[PDB]
């Protein structure tokens, strides 16, 4: 069997212009556990990405979360880009600082 | 505390 | 109220790039205590917690000594099932195993657990009675007989009634400060226009723990089960989960639609409505 992952891209803390928060990406429903997440910057993949340890839920599907420091503003756009057996090519998903 | 068993095989 | 604690590990074969992956961690209710990560540099189980940080040298080394012994035959068992199921030697494959115990408020147990996937799909898991097994297949039926023969589920059970309430209690003691805090939603609705004929209204849920709740919409008084969109609940990270609910109403409706609240951190489920 394979499960695509779901995908949600979101703030720690609702997002201020100019204010420090973390950018997080949480993968799950995912099924084999290997998988490949980054979150962009403006288009390019941020360097210092940390994630959460390998764990499963009910129906034994697995999640992670990824995330970093950021500083959102106006103009920078922010997204997660994950890769899967399940994806034909790179699913990439955008911050919309309203979900 | 995890559950301690010796040499538990499939 | 009541609690949990439970135990989760994953190996992942890798032919061609080593000795399979394994990952282990514990869990009580929906906080996370203990890791442990065959890749790391020097393997040790390491604490994710600070009420178990005051457990001792002897603690982390024993914890460290079965979580490795658990990677070993883990590696030995995937070996084991390509025989059972015909497999070759090519792929990677997944062993997942979940165990662990629900108390009560007075601490007494309520249900223990142990059950194992592979390759995402149930092959064993002790049933409730914590004294007979249920296996998915001719596979697993052939683990059954092995862990019958070897009394596993007598030894099982010793656990679950055992070390694992005993030790369950002893943590929410000592982690009482968070363990038996419950932090309530924060909630709002927004409001995002779609078009002239049609708005999104979207229920939040923020900073709560524990992770169980209830978000609901009603129109006129009637659930919208099959209308709502109702996202995954979400770590925000720093041991809170958020949510959110959507409806798409019909402007100039909004105020036939409410948003209903369920936590266990608030004494009286909320009632919520577009303002603005």
């Amino acid at each position: 069997i394979q499960r695509t992952p779901k995908i949600q891209v979101y703030s720690r803390h609702p997002a201020e212009n100019g204010k420090s928060n973390f950018l997080n990406c949480y993968v799950s429903g995912f099924h084999p556990s290997d998988i490949e997440v980054d979150l962009l910057k403006n288009g390019e993949r941020i360097e210092k990405v940390e994630h959460s340890d390998l764990s499963f839920s009910k129906d034994w599907s697995f999640y992670l979360l990824y995330y970093t420091e950021f500083t959102p503003t106006e103009k920078d756009e922010y997204a997660c880009r994950v890769n899967h057996v399940t994806l034909s090519q790179p699913k990439i998903v955008k911050w919309d600082r309203d979900m | 505390k995890r559950w301690i068993i010796l040499g538990l095989n499939k | 109220g009541s609690h949990s604690m439970r135990y989760f590990h994953t190996s992942v074969s890798r032919p061609g790039r080593g000795e399979p992956r394994f990952i282990t961690v514990g869990y009580v209710d929906d906080t996370l205590f203990v890791r442990f990560d065959s890749d790391a540099a020097s393997p040790r189980e390491e604490p994710r917690a600070p009420w178990i940080e005051q457990e001792g040298p002897e603690y982390w080394d024993r914890e460290t000594q079965i979580c490795k012994a658990k990677a070993q035959t883990d590696r030995e068992d995937l070996r084991t099932l390509l025989r059972y199921y015909n497999q070759s030697e090519a792929g990677s494959h997944t062993l997942q195993n979940m165990y662990g115990c629900d108390v009560g408020p007075d601490g007494r147990l309520l249900r223990g657990y142990h059950q194992d996937a592979y390759d995402g799909k149930d092959y064993i898991a002790l049933n409730e009675d914590l004294s007979s097994w249920t296996a998915a297949d001719t596979a697993a039926q052939i683990t059954q007989r092995k862990w019958e023969a070897a009394r596993v589920a007598e030894q099982l059970r010793a656990y679950l009634e055992g070390e694992c309430v005993e030790w369950l209690r002893r943590y929410l003691e000592n982690g009482k400060e968070t363990l038996q805090r419950a932090d309530p939603p924060k909630t709002h609705v927004t409001h995002h226009p779609i078009s002239d004929h049609e708005a999104t209204l979207r229920c939040w849920a923020l900073g709560f723990y524990p992770a169980e709740i209830t978000l609901t919409w009603q129109r006129d008084g009637e659930d919208q089960t099959q209308d709502t969109e109702l996202v995954e609940t979400r770590p925000a990270g720093d041991r809170t989960f958020q949510k959110w609910a959507a409806v798409v109403v019909p402007s100039g409706e909004e105020q036939r639609y409410t948003c209903h609240v369920q936590h266990e951190g608030l004494p009286k489920p909320l009632t919520l409505r577009w303002e603005p």
